[PDB]
RNA sequence: AGUGAUUCUGCGACGCUUGCCAACGCCAGAUCACUCUGGUUCAAUGUCGGGGCGCUAAAUCACUUGCAUACGACUUGG
RNA sequence: AAGCGUUGGAUUGUUCACCCACUAAUAGGGAACGUGAGCUGGGUUUAGACCGUCGUGAGACAGGUUAGUUUUACCCUACUG
RNA sequence: UUUCUAGCGAAACCACAGCCAAGGGAACGGGCUUGGCAAAAAUAGCGGGGAAAGAAGACCCUGUUGAGCUUGACUCUAGUUU
RNA sequence: ACUGGAACCGGUACGGACUCAGGGAAUCCGACUGUCUAAUUAAAACAGAGGUGACAGAUGGUCCUUGCGGACGUUGACUGUC
RNA sequence: GCCUCUAGUCGAUAGAAUAAUGUAGGUAAGGGAAGUCGGCAAACUAGAUCCGUAACUUCGGGAAAAGGAUUGGCUCCAGUG
RNA sequence: GCCGUUGCGACAAGGUCGUAACGAGUAGGAAGGUCGUGGCGGUUGCGUUGAAGGCUGAGCGUAGGCUCGGCUGGAGCUUCCGUCAGUGCAGAUCGUAAUGGUAGUAGCAAAUAUUCAAGUUCGAUCCUUGAAGACUGAAGUGG
RNA sequence: ACGUUUCCGACCCGUCUUGAAACACGGAUUGCGGAGUGCUUGUCUACUGCGAGUCAAAGGGUGUUAAAACCUUGCGGCGAA
RNA sequence: UAAAUAUCGACUCGAUUGCGAUAGCGAACAAGUACCGUGAGGGAAAGUUGCAAAGGACUUUGAAGAGAGAGUUCAAGAGAACGUGAAAUCGCUGGAGUGGAACCGGAGACAGUUGAU
C-alpha cells in the first residue's frame, strides 16, 4: 500500500521487501534500520543478532532524548545507543523476506548489499489511560512501515 | 536584606571545581627552587600507600608538657621500591614559558616501562622503541644522540630525568610501570646532564632522595566517594525534620537578582578523587627492603629487640606485604591503600622547630589490622596461646 | 661549521644561467582601436594514474581487576 | 582600610525590644522590605465558635481568643558534577 | 524508588525564542543601544530566573448588574380582628 | 484442672517474640455519655438532665391545605407545644 | 497478636546495579529540649501475682494514682473432688 | 526621469493628449478597481485529443490578483452586459477536524516470592504437569 | 525569484491606551466555517416615468412556455389651503 | 344555518434566482439510532472502488500479518479504511550552511534559469 521512497539503479540485479503497519516503535526501528545502511546482507544479519545478544549497540542519532550511555557506543562515534530487540526481530524478518525474493529472482545471495532502507510512521493505534481526578488521556501506539532494497554488488 | 546572624561560608572556593582528577597519577605542579651550589640530587619519588599503624616515640621538645615523655603517634607506610632512570629531558625558557627541547631515552628500556605506551600490550606486537634502540648502535644515530646531549647541555635551563617504577619485584597483578619527570637540582646544567647520562638505565634508591626527620610533600588523588549531596560534599546544615521534598539540601541557592545561580553555591556532585598536594609530612623512618640482610628486621627499633618486619600480623589489609624500601610518614596520607603517591621535597625553607626535631622511635606496632590485634608476632601469639588441636593432630 | 625565542646564516664543491661594446648589424615579431590574461599571471590544497628510495602498527568490543563508578568514564591482566 | 570575624540563650509570631552569659568584637545595611514549584505556617488573611463595646436588627470592630487543604518541573537557561 | 536495560508509553505548557553588565524605555529586557563575549552532540542533578504553570482577582473600586438576610425604608400581600 | 511453697540449674535477659497507659502539679472552657460543617474548622460550638416563664379546659391552643379537609390527637394540665 | 492443618493463592511488567534526593523502617558516643511558635515527631510506660497509694471529693470516686518486689527451666512438697 | 492627484487646456471623446503645481497620516469619509467569490436573465466560447480541483517553471500588474508551461485528475467549465448576494479572515481563552516540540521522556515502585525439570508451541518469567520454597491463616486470599 | 555569502538597516503581531518590544492581555501548528443582516417606518441624496396631478389597493377580465405578462377604478393614498 | 376565511398537523401532488455532506431538518447512511442520565431528558459521527467484481487464479518466503512475482482493468499509483488527495507534521537521497536564536528589507557576487533577425 505504501510506495517505495526510492527505486533501484537497475531492477534486474536487485530485490525489494516491504512491511506495513508493523506494531513496533517507529523511533527504535528507525534508528536500528539506519544503522544498517550500506551493510552487506550477512553483515546486517550478524549485526542484528549481535544487537539481540547485547554484543553490538544501535546508535541513536536522532531520537536520543534521555537515552543512556554505554561502552559499545564508541564504535559508532556517538555517546548514546540502545539494543532494540523487537526492532531487530522485525528487521530480521524483513531481511529474510528480501533474501527469499532474491532467491526467487535467481540472484547470488552471497553478494547482496543493502542499497536502500527506510522506515516511515504509520497510522497510530488508540488506547486509554486513566489519570487522577477522573480524567482520561490517550495511550497511543506508533507503528511503522519498513522497506528495503537489496542490490547485487560486483 | 542582610542575613540576621553571620557565619563563614561552607568550604574553600580555591579547591573548586570538585571534579574528578584529570589523571590517576599525581602531577607535580612545582619543583623546589634549584640551587647550583648543592650536590646533584633528585627532587621527587614515587611510592604506594601501604597502610597505617602507630608508634611510640620519645619527644624532645623543650618547654613542652610531653618533653622527655613517650607519646603514641599514628603513621603511614609508603612502600618505595627503587626507580629506574630511563631518559633525560630539558626545558628552555621562552616568552611563553619553559618548553621541552629534546628527550634522550636509554638504549634498553624495560618491558614494564614500555608497557606504559600501550593499552593492549599483550595483544600488540610490542614495537615501541624498537627502531630507537638501534639508533644507539648506529653511526648516524649515535651522532644524533650526541647532538641531543649537546643541545641539552647548551640551551636548557632545567633538566629532568624520566624515571619509572619497577613492578615485577612487587609480585602483584599490575605490570605496567609508572613514568614521571623528576627535576634534577644541584650543580650546573652541564653537570646535571652528565649525571643523568651516567645514571641512565640505573636504579635510584629512596634513601638517596630523602633523609630522615625531613619534611616532604605528598601529591596525589584523594579517596573517591562518587556522587554526593550537599550535606556531605560541602557540609551544610541539615534542614529541619519537617521539611517537605528533602532536608539534605541547601534551602536557598540564590537571591532573585542576579537572576542566575552563582558558582559559589553548594551543589551535589562528585566527592573525592581530587588532586591534592599536602605539605609538611615528617619522615619518621626510612626502612630498607625486608628481603635484604640490612632490612631483615625493619619493623624493630633500638629499644624493641624483637625480630619483626614492618608488615603487620597477617599482611597489610587490602594491600599485601611490604618487602621493599619504605618511608614512615607521620599522620595521614591522601588516597586509599595501594594508591600511588608522589613524594616531593619541600619548596619551603623549613624554619619551625618541628622540621628539625629528631625522631626517636621506641616501638612500632605490627599487630593485625583486621580485627583487634592482640599480638605483635606470630611467634608471640603461638607462645601465648600454647598448642592447639591442629598441632596435636599434626603430631 | 654555526645559529634554539627552528628555522635561518657563513664557508666551500658542483651544475643552470647572468653584464657591456661593434649593434638594432642581421633574422623573427603584426590578431585590424581598448574592454579578465603579464595577452598561458600566481598560490593553496583534494583525488586518480605511473615510477624512485622506503615501513610492515594500533585502538576498540567482550571478559578480567577494584584504588573507580548513577550510566559513560577511571585503574589493571591475558 | 570591607581581607577576615561579628556568637549561646529566657519571654514574644514578632522585625524591634529587654535581660542572662561568653567573647577580639558582639558594627550597620543591600540583593523584588534577597530567599514559600526551598521549608514552616506561629502571625496576618475566608467560611465554625467565644467575649467586650457598638447596632432595634441582620451585623461591625489595625479589639482580644480558639481551630482552620501550602499544588506542578520531565521544558529553556543558569549552576553542579 | 530514582539509576541502566527489554517491552510499553502519556500529559501540562508553547508569539518567536532562550549567556550577561549598564543605559534608556510602560520608571525591574532574551530581543533595542554601548560594552563583556561567542564552538558539536549529550547523561545525572538542581530549584536563581523564564515578573514559570494552574484560574477572565474570591481583596479594593466602578456598574443607574444581582442574590441571601434584617428592619423604624417605599409599595403590597396570606392570615387574622372588627 | 487450678492454687501456694521449697531445692537445684543458666544467662547479657525469664510478660526473653507477640500483644498492651509514661507519670505528676496547676490555670481556662464545657458538668458528664452524646452530636456536628460528607471533600481544609470535632471545638469552648449543638444536645443534654435540671431551672424558670408563656399560652391552652376542647364552642380551646399551635400548625398545614387553593379548597374540601387534615396533624399534635388512640391526646386532656403529673397533658401539649413554645 | 504470632506460627500451623483443610481449602486457596504466588495475581500485582520483568532483569542488572545499589549514585545523589526521596518514601518507609532500624540504630547511635557524651549532653538531654540548648531545637522549635510550640517536646511536632520519636523515645519512654505497659501482661500477671504480692505490697502500697496523696490533695481533693457531689462520699460514688480520684486509682492502673504515685511507687516497689516477683516472673525462665527442672526435680519435688501441700491443698482443692 | 517616471507614476498618480489637482487645476487649466486641445482635439470628432465613458477617450486620448498637453501643461503647471503638488503627493505625511490614526479614528473617519468618499472614489476607482478588464481585484476576487456564488447565483439569475442574456450573450461569447472551451471540453475524455482531458473540465473543475491539486502541486509548481516563464511572465504581467504599484497592489488586490491574472495569464501561460510542466505533472496529477477524470466531467465539467467560461467571456462580456445588467442585476442580485449566506461575497474575501491571522487573531475573537473563536467553532470543528487533524497534527507537532515536549518524548521514547514522566512513568508502569502498596498488598513478603519465587526457583528447578518437563509438556505444548514457529514462539513460554506469565499456559499446563511434577518437585521445592513461601503466603492468606477459620472476624480467610476458604465454602 | 523563499539557495549560499558578504556590506547597511532590522525588537512580535492584534488590541485597549497619553504612552507597548514590554515584566499588559489573546496567539503551539494547519485546514475548513466565522461577524453591520432582514423587514417596517422616516429623512436626504442620485437615477427613471408622468406632471396639477401621480400611484393606484383589494377585486374583476383574460392568459396553458397560467404564481408571469396584458387590460381594467364616480370611489382610495399622497399632492393641489 | 352553507359560501367567501384560517391551516400543510394528516393523506396525495407540482415547483424553486434556496443548501450541496462543518451546508441543508438533529438525521442524504441499520437517526431520534449508538451512547449518556435514576429520572424529567440529552443526543452524535457516519455520502463516493470500477462501465462491469472482472474484488487479484497461480508460483514463492513466512506460523501469520504480510511481502516478491503474476493476473484483471481505459486505468489500479482506482485493491477493499478503495474518486480526487491540499496544509500542518514527518522519513529517505543529493547539495549547501552551521561560535548564545532564527527569520526579514535594500545592494551586489556566486550557483542557477532563461532569451538571442
Amino acid at each position: 500500500k505504501v510506495h517505495y521512497s526510492r527505486a533501484p539503479e537497475n531492477s534486474t540485479k536487485s530485490c525489494k521487501a516491504r512491511g506495513s503497519d508493523l506494531r513496533v516503535h517507529f523511533k527504535n526501528t528507525h534508528e536500528a534500520a539506519m544503522a544498517l545502511r550500506g551493510m552487506p546482507l550477512r553483515r546486517a544479519q550478524a549485526f542484528l543478532n549481535h544487537v539481540k545478544e547485547h554484543k553490538e549497540i544501535v546508535p541513536f542519532r536522532r531520537f536520543h532524548g534521555g537515552i543512556g550511555r554505554a561502552a559499545q557506543t564508541k564504535q559508532w562515534n556517538t555517546t548514546q545507543g540502545r539494543w532494540p530487540v523487537k526492532s531487530a526481530d522485525f528487521l530480521l524478518d524483513l531481511l529474510k523476506n528480501a533474501e527469499s525474493n532474491a532467491e526467487y529472482k535467481g540472484l547470488d545471495v552471497d553478494h547482496l548489499v543493502i542499497e536502500h532502507i527506510n522506515v516511515q510512521r504509520a497510522a497510530k493505534l488508540r488506547r486509554r489511560t486513566y489519570r487522577a481526578h477522573g480524567r482520561i488521556n490517550p495511550y497511543m501506539s506508533s507503528p511503522c512501515h519498513i522497506e528495503v532494497i537489496l542490490a547485487e554488488k560486483e | 536584606s542582610h542575613r540576621k546572624f553571620s557565619a563563614p561560608r561552607h568550604g574553600h572556593m580555591g579547591f573548586t571545581p570538585k571534579k574528578r582528577s584529570r589523571t590517576y597519577r599525581g602531577r607535580i605542579k612545582a619543583f623546589p627552587k634549584d640551587d647550583k651550589s648543592k650536590p646533584i640530587h633528585l627532587t621527587a619519588f614515587l611510592g604506594y600507600k601501604a597502610g597505617m599503624t602507630h608508634i611510640v616515640r620519645d619527644v624532645d621538645k623543650p618547654g613542652s608538657k610531653v618533653n622527655k615523655k613517650e607519646v603514641v603517634e599514628a603513621v603511614t607506610i609508603v612502600e618505595t621500591p627503587p626507580m629506574v632512570i630511563a631518559g633525560v629531558t630539558g626545558y628552555v625558557d621562552t616568552p611563553q614559558g619553559p618548553r621541552a627541547l629534546t628527550t634522550i631515552w636509554a638504549e634498553h628500556l624495560s618491558e614494564e616501562a614500555r608497557r606504559r605506551f600501550y593499552s593492549n600490550w599483550a595483544k600488540s606486537k610490542k614495537k615501541a622503541f624498537t627502531k630507537y634502540a638501534k639508533k644507539w648502535q648506529d653511526e648516524d644515530g649515535k651522532k644524533l644522540i650526541e647532538a641531543d646531549f649537546a643541545k641539552l647541555k647548551k640551551y636548557c635551563s632545567s633538566i629532568r630525568v624520566i624515571a619509572h617504577t619497577q613492578m615485577k619485584i612487587l609480585r602483584r597483578r599490575q605490570k605496567k610501570a609508572h613514568l614521571v619527570e623528576i627535576q634534577v637540582n644541584g650543580g650546573t646544567i652541564e653537570q646535571k646532564v652528565d649525571w643523568a647520562r651516567e645514571h641512565l638505565e640505573k636504579q635510584v634508591q629512596v634513601d638517596t632522595v630523602f633523609a630522615q626527620d625531613e619534611m616532604i610533600d605528598t601529591i596525589g588523588v584523594t579517596r573517591g566517594h562518587g556522587f554526593k549531596g550537599v550535606t556531605s560534599r560541602w557540609h551544610t546544615k541539615k534542614l529541619p525534620r519537617k521539611t517537605h521534598k528533602g532536608l539534605r539540601k541547601v534551602a536557598c541557592i540564590g537571591a532573585w537578582h542576579p537572576s542566575r545561580v552563582a558558582f559559589t553555591v553548594a551543589r551535589a556532585g562528585q566527592k573525592g578523587f581530587h588532586h591534592r598536594t599536602i605539605i609538611n609530612n615528617k619522615i619518621y623512618r626510612i626502612g630498607k627492603s625486608a628481603l635484604t640482610e640490612e632490612g631483615k628486621n625493619n619493623g624493630s627499633t633500638e629499644f624493641d629487640l624483637t625480630q619483626k618486619t614492618i608488615t603487620p600480623m597477617g599482611g597489610f589489609p587490602r594491600y599485601g606485604i611490604v618487602n621493599q624500601d619504605y618511608i614512615m610518614l607521620r599522620g595521614a596520607v591522601l588516597g586509599p591503600k595501594k594508591r600511588l603517591i608522589t613524594l616531593r621535597k619541600s619548596l619551603i625553607t623549613q624554619t619551625k622547630r618541628v622540621a628539625h626535631e629528631k625522631i626517636n622511635l621506641k616501638w612500632i606496632d605490627t599487630s593485625s589490622k583486621t580485627g583487634h590485634g592482640r599480638f605483635q608476632t606470630t611467634a608471640e601469639k603461638r607462645a601465648f596461646m600454647g598448642k592447639l588441636k591442629r598441632d596435636f593432630l599434626a603430631e
